[PDB]
């Protein structure tokens, strides 16, 4: 792999694909991912690395228990 | 405000509150937009959280771990005022959720669960005769929530006892987790009931 990682890509598209594909024709539900992901692109715009923030904060409040 | 939303509630507002210390702006550009997305489609923001640790390989039980943080970030839900009978609503709250939250670690010491049990049962009553002083302290307002609450925290608390029962016979420790997150979320909408009574 070497050359290149964007949380964004790497993490929250595959991610919410997987959520899409656990109920394929809910319009309603897909409408609502979709647009989340279009506003979680746009904080990334505002604030680069944000998502990777959130996530690791995420993740943190897990493994500490 | 239903159950299902509790995790927006209580895993992603304190994971939002931290962000604002980053950057404002895209900490409620995020909060926002998670808010909007459970509000058209209840549930959603668990989905998330469960497939973002599983990306990760976070190996924990989302329940488990929800009930184990019930004591946590506890200015997000006291009622932010000085009068007595608001602490001690505090009090009575944060003693219940402290006590359900350390189920997880108690339930496999079968002697220390049972004293747990009345622990949660004398916690119970004594939030329960607080709501009720403080409700008829400041004339039964908000009555029609707080009636429907007060309704539905007994019903809950009923279902854990049944839960307990249960899990005497099976072992199966998830029900009790289940259906201590619930006390929990009650807890929860008691308190905030009250931040609007003058």
């Amino acid at each position: 792999d070497l050359v290149q990682t964007s949380c964004l890509s790497m993490i929250i598209t595959p991610a919410f694909a997987e959520l899409k594909q656990q109920d394929e024709n809910n319009a309603s539900r897909n409408q609502a991912i979709e647009e989340l992901e279009k506003s979680i692109a746009v904080a990334e715009a505002a604030c680069p690395g944000i998502t990777d923030k959130m996530v690791k904060k995420l993740i943190e409040k897990f493994q500490k228990c | 405000t239903s159950m299902v939303s509790m995790p927006l509630y209580a895993v992603m507002y304190p994971v939002f509150n931290e962000l604002e210390r980053v950057n404002l702006s895209a900490a409620q550009t995020l909060r926002a937009a998670f808010i909007k997305a459970e509000k058209e489609n209840p549930g959603l923001t668990q989905d998330i959280i469960m497939k973002i640790l599983e990306k990760k390989s976070v190996e924990v039980n989302f329940t488990e771990s929800l009930l184990r943080m019930a004591a946590d970030d506890v200015e997000e839900y006291m009622i932010e005022r000085p009068e007595p009978e608001f602490q001690d609503l505090n009090e009575k709250a944060r003693a219940l959720k402290q006590i359900l939250s350390k189920i997880p670690d108690e339930i496999n010491d079968r002697v220390r669960f049972l004293q747990t049990i009345k622990d949660i049962a004398s916690a119970i009553k004594e939030l329960l005769d607080t709501v009720n002083n403080v409700f008829k302290k400041y004339q039964y307002q908000n009555r029609r929530a707080l009636e429907h609450q007060k309704k539905e925290f007994v019903k809950y608390s009923k279902s854990f006892s049944d839960t307990l029962k249960t899990y005497f016979k099976d072992g199966k420790a998830i029900n009790v987790f289940v259906s201590a997150n619930r006390l929990i979320h009650q807890t929860n909408l008691i308190l905030q009931t009250f931040k609007t009574v003058a």
